[PDB]
């Protein structure tokens, strides 16, 4: 549902 | 038994409360709706063909943006006292938030009603954006439109949409915003009071944080997300008790102290309920409220569950509609958005 | 019934699970524990006049980590066969967690013991480094002697410390470790596999991103926190599995992979159970995994308790301790620090 | 504490 700053697209 | 609005044209009194400068203030106080010789009627479920899309405020179409302006400026361009007007529509959260009616309907006619601080915020705020939005697309002619919402929850989304920006040529703009703030552009969700001096991708993660402070941390059920019991012959509740829902008390709070005018005497116009939406913003990050209670459901988690006690359920507000009638809603009457036929747009 | 270790030093046999490639193995398989004479006693509770206080392994004094680094020294120099080496404490590691006894006291004398992915993990690490850090300290007459732990949960301390680098005149050094990595310093706490190339600052977000994560979001309850039910008769749960608690499976499994020389057949050290005991590195890791117990505790959540089922409670395993007696230790008697004698310095 | 977010200086 959220994105974190682990993901490739942040 | 359920907290209850009067007859909201008959039993009303100029807001008095939870505004700590009034002598000084720069909205008005007189805030009750305009007499039209109406009968209070039930809420129906509508009929719309379609549903209307709610649309990230960062990521609208020309034409979205440009009905959202227009209908804005058809509803400063109405007399204030027409009850679909900019000034109107603005009073409508004054009189709810501070203290225009009382709880005489259910024999308590020396208690004020309030919306905030209780299991009241959520419903309430999903009827007065039901009904704003209707009356917006009623000004333009547009029978499917759909408000903006401002995607804080989503990083692109938490800069302050420029639609907003400029001067007051534009009828989305406000001119009592934290100057700074505003230059800032990236809300901070997790205001306190002071300004976190960060680098803009922290500020970003800790929204993110504070997205699942607020819907997975402290909304562990209904008690702490939606907030506390609120019934009838109960006192209004202050302003920052802890039995304040998540949300309410969490990000939605730091979105108003944030935007909030530091520089007016009660930071006008998002900085105090009374004058909150005299800025066009106030609905729109609203409308990112509301879309948290349908999130927090989503979750699929342990005592995310809407509330089931009838003293909830049979709570009822009173609006005027696109119509200029008076209508009665009830909170069990808004839990299901394919109902209301409105949803957002998601990813 | 309860998983109970056997007499180690008369029931043991070379490890044999979960080593991919045995023949090229860089580290022993015949982990067993030398055997001595002992008759195993039930433990006692210390009575250590001070608390032990576990450091941040980027903040200590320079008599912490002169103590820590002349202790490591003191463990690599003394026989192999003594029970205290270097050596033999990363043998722990390999027995109970690559198949070196069985359930034979339990009534299952052809199933083995797995300490790992399941209810096992948190109280057997924290036996495991509670004899370590008594015996290290016993080496160098430092009887308030506290390991350091690697506060990955704060910004500042996600770079591997400097006291684990340099070259072999460093006792706390390890040459099987990804030297890209190292290089990168920052510790990935989302590390599956394969870089992230992302900035410094994002990765420390996405690490407290991975710490929240594990705490609050997917460890929501004793089940899914300290992992699934594991007793008298059960078959080794797999790597993977979804029953495995969230910092397991999560954060800790992360740094393991991240630390381990992929160059190396098992990616020795930290990148296999078997191994990872030979890494200095591996018990300041699990000083803050063990910490990770004592702040989900502390978070004050539903469903934030501890585990009190028989069948945790009377789970047992047998070590060495600092002088050389064995000692069968209960998972019961773990459960509250300051029992123990040992905490860790907070901000 | 309990634990380090973003949002702490
Ligand atoms: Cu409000
Ligand atoms: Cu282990």
């Amino acid at each position: 549902v959220f994105t974190t700053p682990c993901d490739p697209e942040y | 038994a359920p907290i209850t609005a009067p007859d909201i044209t008959s039993i009303c009194k100029d807001a008095s409360s939870g505004i700590g400068n009034q002598e000084g203030a720069i909205r008005t106080r007189k805030c009750c709706p305009p007499s039209l010789g109406k009968k209070i009627k039930d809420f129906q479920f509508p009929n719309d063909k379609k549903v209307r899309m709610r649309w990230p405020a960062h990521k609208g179409t020309k034409k979205q943006v440009d009905d959202y302006r227009r209908a804005i400026a058809a509803m400063r361009a109405l007399p204030d006292d027409d009850p679909r007007s900019f000034v109107s529509q603005a009073k409508i959260h004054c009189a709810y938030c501070n203290g225009g009616y009382t709880q005489v309907d259910s024999g308590f006619p020396d208690i004020d009603i309030q919306i905030h601080n209780s299991w009241l915020f959520f419903p309430f705020h999903r009827w007065y954006l039901y009904f704003y939005e209707r009356i917006l697309g009623s000004l333009i002619d547009e029978p499917n439109f759909a408000l903006p919402y401002w995607k804080w929850d989503e990083p692109k989304g938490m800069p302050i949409s420029n639609i907003f920006l400029g001067d007051a040529s534009n009828p989305l703009y406000d001119q009592y915003r934290d100057a700074n703030h505003i230059e800032d552009r990236i809300v901070d969700l997790d205001y306190d009071g002071k300004d976190k001096d960060i680098p803009d991708q922290q500020q970003v993660a800790c929204n993110l944080s504070t997205v699942y402070r607020d819907l997975v941390r402290n909304g562990v059920d209904p008690t702490s997300f939606f907030g506390g019991k609120y019934v009838a012959g109960d006192s209004p509740v202050a302003n920052g008790d802890p039995s304040v829902g998540s949300v309410e008390a969490g990000s939605h709070t730091a979105v108003h102290r944030w935007v909030g005018d530091p520089t007016q005497p009660n930071n006008e116009d998002m900085g105090n309920f009374y004058s909150a939406g005299y800025d066009p913003v106030f609905y729109i990050h609203h409308a990112n409220v509301d879309r948290m209670w349908k999130l927090w459901k989503e979750l699929r988690l342990p005592g995310h569950v809407d509330i089931t006690d009838p003293d909830w359920l049979n709570a009822s507000y009173v609006f005027y509609d696109e119509n200029k009638d008076l209508v009665r809603v009830y909170n069990k009457d808004c839990v299901n958005l394919d109902k209301l036929k409105y949803n957002f747009i998601e990813n």
